[PDB]
């Protein structure tokens, strides 16, 4: 069954209007990169004999050509993930107090209890995911890789977008979520006249991901 | 800083160069020329040596053939890329951050390269900034007010509204204003005169 | 393969243990029932950091999937000429995650990457050496944030960046016949 | 050289399948890119681009080998009927919301978001006018009120 069946109330002179909201709290997951393996031909195809390798000297660069081709994957894995988190020139940190106008990032943003620098979240993404052939290591470490996370999250509750554009203006954080509605046309006076219901639907949407990604392996 | 397009030409020319290479390759026959295995063979033999070579070359011509049809495929990715870049950022001004360059796009300006493209994107990028007091609204009359178009800021003693990507700071009206509700559920408003154009006209008629 | 004292318990008539790969991990003994594990002896690439000829001539070489111990041995240093003898031994012997790095000096500081090594380290020539160190992902910053508090520009720049990108290849096409065969 | 040419022919299917996967990862992670340059570093207006609904701020989270995004966006909820107009005719003119809709209550007619019912009073700030009301459609008669 596709679906449940509906039929919208159309008319000439008939409008439905929103008299509340909700603030959704949704996660994306993209795979960025993939292990560096290169592999020897000769070793995989001779491995201890000498004639063997004379033998495969007939073959021409059969040997250069994979290796070539399984270096080029492994480069271009570094280059990935380099595009998509070294995207801001500076390490932006939160302020010390995480005063947030009600906002409460503490769900997302790095605690220093944890030996590596991450946040709960990420601690529950680690934890869940579980011959001539050698795995090279990446040229970030996943602390290096946690350190532009946190950089960009503390550029953006601190600065806005202010930051990817240009020099971080600081700029106060529900005043940066009035910005937001005006975004998506909703005046911003609705923020300010309900910023408690709202900061308290985000704070509660943000912790329910932790149980919506632990409990669901797939 | 041509790094991509010499990136392609290099990887055509080598891997053609490595093709005609195996050309010169026994793959385990008498001789990698067809013509001397049967000017020196019988063809009983010669039929088993050039066998074995039309092997070889076979499997170096499909690999050299499998390696161009994937490299294709990534530049057609690039160029699909680059004709979104050309319809969205110089036929337009895009809103995508950090699509047509780095900062706020303005246009671009295309210009063509052997076996490829080079886009110029002008961009806007704020320069020098203060910092200033703000507040999220305005009480006047036991009204919250709040700006239209901008923010509210203060040099420390004189409160004004400015856009929020160039200081120019303005008096406060009620016409680069608007008013919604009282004075009493904003968090953080603070106290100054919203002057009306009308009245101070009014006295002077 | 390196034949090591086992610590896992073969069953008493077994005589081989393999992996999940139907590789030998570990093999007993003929005579005493001596269970020992077998690891393939050390191999890696041999990778070469070298600023430009066109800047300098001095290089350091890099063993991947080594500890330090066992270059003298693997790298024939008997054997080569005695310029390779250099760099399989010398006091700059820096170990990393990647492998074991002779000839650069590790320093305590940071800078942007200049030639990758493997796992967060990176080295580059400054004085007049080679040095290997742990990257800096840019400089630190704590932006004024408060309540209150906000930054508005007052002037502007106007910048032209620079973007490449590839639109097609050279279009060629091999004569599958004449390639194989030419006039044969 | 059958053993070399079968270890051959294995190690060259294992190359093209990591090469034609690498591809795909590739793809993979330039979409992550734009995804966090467009939903992290700035606001989105391409719909169901950063999560479902209006997008207002997107908080990175890295992974093994990826990225995760948390979306925030806003969805509105519990709507209700209304009548609409395209327009209303005041004095022989016709008068157009400058930033909303005309709803009507049933007793009175007020001008309110898109997005959001917050009702007004039609004044002739709410509002700009346009011609007679000979030729919109579905033009009804209120008071456009001026505060002047």
């Amino acid at each position: 069954s596709l679906g449940a069946e509906n039929s919208v109330a159309y008319s000439n002179n008939s409008i439905a209007i929103p008299t509340n909201f909700t603030i959704s709290v949704t996660t994306e997951i993209l795979p960025v990169s993939m292990t560096k393996t290169s592999v020897d031909c000769t070793m995989y195809i001779c491995g201890d004999s000498t004639e063997c390798s004379n033998l495969l000297l007939q073959y021409g660069s059969f040997c250069t050509q994979l290796n070539r081709a399984l270096t080029g994957i492994a480069v271009e894995q570094d280059k990935n993930t380099q595009e998509v988190f070294a995207q801001v020139k500076q390490i932006y940190k939160t302020p010390p107090i995480k005063d947030f106008g009600g906002f409460n990032f503490s769900q997302i943003l790095p605690d220093p209890s944890k030996p590596s620098k991450r946040s709960p979240i990420e601690d529950l993404l680690f934890n869940k995911v579980t011959n001539g052939l050698t795995v090279l290591p990446p040229l970030l470490t996943d602390e290096m890789i946690a350190q532009y996370t946190s950089a960009l999250l503390a550029g953006t509750i601190t600065s806005g977008w202010t930051f990817g554009a240009g020099p971080a203006l600081q700029i106060p954080f529900p005043m940066q979520m009035a910005y937001r509605f005006n975004g998506i046309g909703v005046t911003q006076n609705v923020l300010y006249e309900n910023q408690k219901l709202i900061a308290n639907q985000f704070n509660s949407a943000i912790g329910k991901i932790q149980d919506s990604l632990s409990s669901t392996p797939s | 800083a041509l790094g991509k397009l010499q990136d392609v030409v290099n990887q055509n020319a080598q891997a053609l160069n490595t093709l005609v290479k195996q050309l010169s390759s026994n793959f385990g026959a008498i001789s990698s020329v067809l013509n001397d295995i049967l000017s020196r063979l019988d063809p009983p033999e010669a039929e088993v040596q050039i066998d074995r070579l039309i092997t070889g070359r076979l499997q170096s011509l499909q690999t050299y053939v499998t390696q161009q049809l994937i490299r294709a495929a990534e530049i057609r990715a690039s160029a699909n890329l680059a004709a979104t870049k050309m319809s969205e950022c110089v036929l337009g001004q895009s809103k995508r951050v950090d699509f047509c360059g780095k900062g706020y796009h303005l246009m671009s300006f295309p210009q063509s390269a052997p076996h490829g493209v080079v886009f110029l994107h002008v961009t806007y990028v704020p320069a020098q900034e203060k910092n200033f007091t703000t507040a999220p609204a305005i009480c006047h009359d036991g009204k919250a007010h709040f700006p239209r178009e901008g923010v509210f800021v203060s040099n420390g003693t004189h409160w004004f509204v400015t856009q929020r990507n160039f200081y120019e700071p303005q008096i406060i009206t009620t016409d680069n204003t608007f008013v919604s509700g009282n004075c009493d559920v904003v968090i953080g408003i603070v106290n100054n005169t919203v002057y009306d154009p009308l009245q101070p006209e009014l006295d002077s008629f | 393969g390196v034949l090591t004292e086992s610590n896992k318990k073969f069953l008493p008539f077994q005589q081989f243990g393999r992996d999940i790969a139907d590789t030998t991990d570990a093999v007993r003994d003929p005579q005493t029932l001596e269970i020992l594990d077998i690891t393939p002896c050390s191999f890696g690439g041999v990778s070469v950091i070298t600023p430009g000829t066109n800047t300098s001539n001095q290089v350091a070489v890099l063993y991947q999937d080594v500890n330090c111990t066992e270059v003298p041995v693997a790298i024939h240093a008997d054997q080569l000429t005695p310029t390779w003898r250099v760099y399989s031994t010398g006091s700059n012997v820096f170990q990393t995650r990647a492998g074991c790095l002779i000839g650069a000096e590790h320093v305590n500081n940071s800078y942007e990457c200049d030639i990758p090594i493997g796992a967060g380290i990176c080295a580059s020539y400054q004085t007049q050496s080679i040095i290997a160190y742990t990257m800096s992902l840019g400089a630190e910053n704590s932006v004024a944030y408060s309540n209150n508090s906000i930054a508005i520009p007052t002037n502007f720049t106007i910048s032209v960046t620079t973007e490449i990108l590839p639109v097609s290849m050279t279009k060629t096409s091999v004569d599958c016949t004449m390639y194989i065969c030419g006039d044969s």
